[PDB]
RNA sequence: GGCGUCUGGGGGGAACGCGGGGAAGUGAAACAUCUCAGUACCCGUAGGAAGAGAAAACAAAAUGUGAUUCCGUGAGUAGUGG
RNA sequence: UUUGAAGAAUGAGCCUGCGAGUCAGGGACAUGUCGCGAGGUUAACCCGGGUGGGGUAGCCGCAGCGAAAGCGAGUCUGAAUAGGGCGUAUCCACACAAGAGUGUGUGGUGUAGUGGUGUGUUCUGGACCCGAAGCGGAGUGAUCUACCCAUGGCCAGGGUGAAG
RNA sequence: UCAAACUCCGUGAUAGCUGGUUCUCCCCGAAAUGCAUUUAGGUGCAGCGUCGCAUGUUUCUUGCCGGAGGUAGAGCUACUGG
RNA sequence: GGGGAUAAGCUCCGUGCGUCGAGAGGGAAACAGCCCAGAUCGCCGGCUAAGGCCCCUAAGCGUGUGCUAAGUGGAAAAGGAU
RNA sequence: UUGUGCGCCGAUAAUGUAGCGGGGCUCAAGCACACCGCCGAAGCCGCGGCAGCCAACGUGUUGGCUGGGUAGGGGAGCGUCC
RNA sequence: AGUUUAACUGGGGCGGUUGCCUCCUAAAAUGUAACGGAGGCGCCCAAAGGUUCCCUCAACCUGGACGGCAAUCAGGUGUUGAGUGUAAGUGCACAAGGGAGCUUGACUGCGAGACGGACAUGUCGAGCAGGGACGAAAGUCGGGACUAGUGAUCCGGCACCUCU
C-alpha cells in the first residue's frame, strides 16, 4: 500500500499513543521516534507496532 | 457530441471581512486571502492559510510600507 | 392513546437545566488519523442545537 | 368377525371462551428483515360463562410478601429495532 | 387551473331535495379564562334512583452536573485556583480587580406551578370528501365455449370405377 | 369480460396523481429564490406573510469622512500571446 | 452577459430596476407585462398627468417663420440618381 | 465638390381595400422650431357618510395619517336546528 | 413466488455527467446558472516537517582540452524574465527559491474572539499549563507558501480506564 497507516507505542509503558503513515518501501524497518507519553508525563521513545 | 468541461469548485468567500475604520475585538478576522496580498502590520497576525487576524483590540487601518500593502490596528482610546 | 416518543431522537438529544436542547457533533467516529487534534478537539462535547431545527426536535422528543 | 340386546351420539345458534392453521393490500415515501397481524378467514370444541388457580412464585438480605383472575398506575419508561 | 383563458383548455341542460376539517384519548405544543397556590390533583373503586360525598396508589412542580460510580449550589473535563461546558428565576445597592468586551464578592428583592375548560396546529386511528389498474382468504360456475367419455340420430340426387 | 373468470370478505385497500370543499364584513398580505434530496410537477430547512411578547429608530433616505477592489475605458520596449 | 447564426414571443444568469402575477381607471383602434396613475362610499362641482383638440370624438379646418409633391406623412436594406 | 432638412427608386403573395382605426387632408387635417388656450382618469381639490392605527384630553368626543388585493394570518358578525 | 432495475436531459433514447481544487463567464465587496470556456485530484515526503545560520537566480557577452548552442571553469552585464513535490490562481528576490548543523511541535489538556453558513459539516485562532526541539538571546515550532489528495450515522474489531 506504499503508505500504510502505522501506530506508535511508548517504549516504557507500551501504550499505543499516536498514529501516522510512512513509506514502507522507503523505510522498511521500524520507526524510532521520540514523542510525549501522556501517562508517563515525559518524552519517551516511541516504537511502531 | 458532448462537453468535457463543466466542473467547478465551491466559492471560498475570501475578501476583506473588516474594512478600514471599524472597531475590532481581539482575534477578529480582518482579511480572508490566499496569498499575501495584504501583509500584517502592527497588532495584526497571520494565520495558517495567510488569513489575517487581530491580536489587540482597536480600529483597523490599511497602510503601505516599502511598496507592500499592509494592515494595521490603531489602539483606539479608552473613554 | 398516548403519544409515542421518537426512539431515534430520544437517543441523540438531551434537555439541560434551563430547557436547552443539546447534541453531539459528527465526524468523530472513524477515519480520524488524518484529522488533526485541532479538528477533533473542536468536534467533542455537547452543543446547543441550532434554532433552525429546534422546532422539529421539540416535537419529536415531547411526542 | 357374526349375531341378539340396553344406553348414547349426528344437526342448529347473534355475541363472549379455549386450542390449532394463518395471508395481502398497506407503512417503511422503493423493498426482501420488520410492520399491517397472530388481524381477516378456516378448523375442533364446550359453557352460562370459559380459560387460570393452591408455588419446583416473586423478592433482595427487609426476621419481606403468600392460589388465580379482572380493573388503575408503574409506562409509552427500562428496553428492543435494516 | 395557469406566466396567461370570454376563450376554440376542463365542468355544469333546468329546478328542488342530499353531498365534504368530525370524534376518542388525564395524549403533545401554544394561547385565553377560572380554582387553589409552594403546592395542584386524583385513577381504579365504594356509598347516594342524579350532576353529590369519599378514594394518596400515582403524575407535575419543588437542584443541578456527570456515560456511570458519585458529588451537590455546584458539577464534568482536566495534573491544574486553568481555562472552558451546564446550572445557581430575575433585578437593586455597595465594595474589589479589569477596562480582552466586564467579572467576583457581600448584602437586599425574593422565585410559580398545577388542575379543569374555550381555540389553533399535531399524534394514532378510514381522519376534509370522491376515484383506480390490480393484491390476498373463502366459495360459485363447462346449460355459452375447448377437449373427452356412454348411448342414439342424420347425410336428396348424379358421376368416376381400386383391390379381388 | 380473460397476459390469470365471477361473488362476498380484508375494505372506507393505497395513490409524490385529477376533481370537489357551502354565509358576511373589517385589517394586514406574500412566493415562483438558495441548499439538499431514488430528486426535479414532491418534500425539509432557510428566504418573503400574519398574530402575540420583548427592545425601541437601532431600519430607511441625504450630506460629509475612512476604506478595499479591478469591471468600463485605455496601454503595451510594462508581462503572456496575436 | 453567456449558448444560438451576436435569430427567435428562445434558453440560462445579475439589478433597494418596473409592471403583470396579486391591479381597477385614462392612453396605445382592439391588445396581462408599454406610458399616466394605486379604486373607503356618494355628488348632474373644479384643476391636471400620459394622450389629444377637421367629422366619427371630448377640446384649435390656433398664431409666426419655414420645408415636402412623394398621400412622404400612413413599413425596410446594399446601392442608383442633374 | 463639402456638410446638412425633407423627398424618389430599390419594393415584392395567396378570402376583400387591408403597412393612417374610418372618412378624408397638401385651401395640411404632414414635418421642424417658439407661443397661446382647452379636453382628459376611480389621480389632486370641494361638500357629506363609514372604518382601522395613533394622539389630545375626557367619563367618548375631536384631530392627524391610513383603508386595491389571490395564496394566507388575525378580529368581529348574519342565518338555521336541538 | 415476492420484488429491484437512478437522476440531469432544449420530449425520451443512445452519447456525456454525478464529490473535491484553481481559473474566465461573474457586470472593480461576498455570491450568482447553462449538456458554457479550460485544467487537476482520490496522492507524495521521516525529510520535500521544526529551528539556527549563510547565499541569489534564468538569460546574454567575452575566453577556455576534449566540449559542440548547451556539461565544468573565470570575468562582466543581469531586480526577478529562473525556481517553488503536484493543476491554476494569489504569493514569494526582505525570499515562501538554493545550501548546511541539530532534531521530531507530523505533541498532551485547553482555547478568549471570529470567518462561513438552512442544518449537518468546514476554517483561522492570540494565549495558558505540562513536557520538549533549535537558538547566546529575543523568540519560533500543535506538519508542508496557500487552496484539492476524501465518506456522516448505524454495526463491529483492537489497546487503555479509579465506570457499571
Amino acid at each position: 500500500d506504499v503508505r500504510p497507516k502505522i501506530t506508535l507505542a511508548c517504549e516504557v509503558c507500551k501504550h499505543r499513543n499516536y498514529i501516522t503513515k510512512k513509506n514502507r518501501r522507503n523505510d522498511p524497518d521500524r520507526l524510532e521516534i521520540k514523542k510525549f507519553c501522556p501517562n508517563c508525563g515525559t518524552h519517551q521513545p516511541h516504537k511502531e507496532s | 457530441s458532448s462537453s468535457r468541461n463543466g466542473r467547478d469548485s465551491a466559492a471560498q468567500r475570501l475578501g476583506v471581512k473588516r474594512f478600514g475604520g471599524q472597531v475590532v475585538k481581539a482575534g477578529e478576522i480582518l482579511v480572508r486571502q490566499r496569498g499575501t496580498h495584504f501583509h500584517p502590520g502592527v497588532n495584526v497576525g497571520r494565520g495558517g492559510d495567510d488569513t489575517l487576524f487581530a491580536l489587540a483590540p482597536g480600529a483597523v487601518e490599511f497602510g503601505a510600507k516599502r511598496g507592500r500593502k499592509t494592515v494595521n490596528i490603531v489602539p483606539v482610546a479608552r473613554p | 392513546p398516548k403519544a409515542k416518543t421518537h426512539s431515534g431522537a430520544s437517543k441523540r438529544f438531551r434537555r439541560t437545566g434551563t430547557g436547552k436542547i443539546v447534541r453531539q457533533k459528527a465526524n468523530r467516529r472513524h477515519l480520524l488519523e488524518h484529522k488533526p487534534t485541532k479538528r477533533t478537539r473542536r468536534l467533542d462535547g455537547r452543543t446547543t442545537v441550532s434554532a433552525a431545527d429546534n422546532s422539529r426536535i421539540n416535537k419529536l422528543l415531547n411526542g
